[PDB]
């Protein structure tokens, strides 16, 4: 497979998010 | 720090581009969880483009601004450190728990704090430091009295002013205080960093007693730790339900994140926005959830 390396100006942050849950 | 001109910013962007290329090495296999350097350096680049566009035809105004001069010097320095980490680390960068990879995570957290600060001071790309709203009223009054509408002050001036209201022990306590509040690791305290610190360690009336009880003498407190590092650290206590640690949330700055081992051997993390940290920890102990700070058998008495 290709591994295309994206440049600084091509990356739109994925902004993936960590799972925070309700207090126990 | 020196005046910032367009040529310095573009040099910084080139160094940032080198970092994001180094970090896309498939042998590296960086996970995407915040703080994620491959999100943060592009977002920083995009926000800096927005700032430069707002100052089209008045770059001298931007480049003489003290906060921006300090910020750009720090961003350049920290980007160069990240490059040096790859050149000194070589194949060690591919090992998850190696010294260079731990250093890369700490830098990723620092870049996250820097980006948040930059957006707090330049929310739509135009400098708004003079009207920055500090969240807690008593802390806002402290800053207004000591520093006016200033956005950034050297650590030594900040320490002297704070000591007048909340006395600071010389030695390691003063060093630990600086490490806690200086999120961007630049030897300056911005009004944004002050806002975060006084939100985390409210109420103002007992600020440094709260900080001492929650961050110095509390073994549950973790400095400069990420969400994924909390999961990793508590994995060795998966057999000890009630083991817990806490740290700053990196994506909700000014909020705490408590990680704990559940009775069914899961590791969960929660943000107690409903109540103060003191109370969350007290309640969680009484309810049987927050018993063993960093896995230790003795738990502090915050009463
Ligand atoms: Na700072």
């Amino acid at each position: 497979q290709q591994v295309h390396v994206l440049s600084l100006d091509q990356i739109r942050a994925i902004r993936n998010t960590n799972e925070y849950t309700e207090g126990p | 720090p020196g005046t910032v001109d367009k040529k310095m910013v573009e040099k910084c962007w080139k160094l940032m581009d080198k970092v994001v290329r180094l970090c896309q090495n498939p042998k590296l296999a960086l996970k995407n969880s915040p703080p994620y350097i491959l999100d943060l350096l592009p977002d920083t680049y995009q926000h800096l483009r927005t700032i430069l566009s707002r100052y089209e035809g008045k770059m001298e105004t931007l480049g003489e601004n003290e906060y921006f001069r300090v910020f750009m010097e720090n961003l350049m320095k920290k980007t160069k450190q990240t490059i040096s980490l790859f050149k000194e680390g070589k194949e060690r960068m591919y090992e998850e728990n190696s010294q260079p990879r731990r250093n890369l995570t700490k830098l990723s957290l620092i870049f996250s704090h820097m980006l948040a600060e930059l957006k707090g001071i330049f929310p739509s790309g135009l400098f708004q430091g003079d009207t920055f709203r500090i969240t807690k009223a008593d802390a806002a009054e402290f800053w207004r009295k000591a520093f006016g509408e200033k956005t950034i002050v050297p650590w030594k001036s900040f320490r002297q002013a704070l000591h007048e209201v909340h006395p600071i022990s010389s030695g390691l306590e003063a060093m630990a205080l600086k490490s806690t509040i200086d999120l961007t690791c630049n030897d300056y305290i911005s009004v944004f960093e002050f806002d975060i610190f006084t939100r985390l360690f409210q109420p103002w009336s007992s600020l440094l007693r709260n900080w001492n009880s929650l961050a110095v003498t509390h073994p549950g407190y973790m400095a400069f730790l990420t969400y994924d590092e909390v999961k990793a650290r508590l994995q060795k206590f998966i057999h000890k339900p009630g083991s817990y640690i806490f740290r700053l949330s990196c994506t909700r700055l000014g909020q705490w994140a408590i990680g704990y081992v559940t009775a069914d051997g899961n590791i969960l993390q929660t943000i107690p926005h409903n109540k103060p940290l003191f109370q969350a920890l007290i309640d969680g102990f009484r309810e049987g959830f927050y018993l063993f700070p960093d896995g230790r058998n003795q738990n502090p008495d915050l009463t």
